[PDB]
């Protein structure tokens, strides 16, 4: 029983340190607007208005 | 005279500089960079 408990709970804590990336590309991936339009906005529009 | 980071090219058999000033000058300002004149056909 202990020894489950010591597999288990190391998952478990195993578990925070791969899922702090998948919340960091989430967060990234709904951050990000696409290269086909980010591009030519900030290059065919020098400065703004 | 002073030490400056610039590049230059040989064109033919003279030596000249090849500036492309949009970032030290005209960025983050209101002013249109010249060089991108229009033409009438």
């Amino acid at each position: 029983a202990i020894q489950q408990m010591a597999r288990n709970l190391r998952t478990v804590l195993d578990s925070f340190e791969r899922g702090t990336a998948d919340q960091l590309l989430g967060v990234l991936l709904e951050k990000a607007p696409p290269l086909s339009l980010l591009s030519p906005i900030n290059k065919f529009q020098p400065e703004g208005h | 005279n002073a030490r400056v980071p610039a590049d230059l090219v040989i064109v033919g058999d003279k030596l000249v500089f090849l500036e492309a000033l949009e970032r030290r000058v005209y960025q983050a300002t209101r002013v249109a960079y010249p060089l991108i004149g229009n033409i009438d056909i």
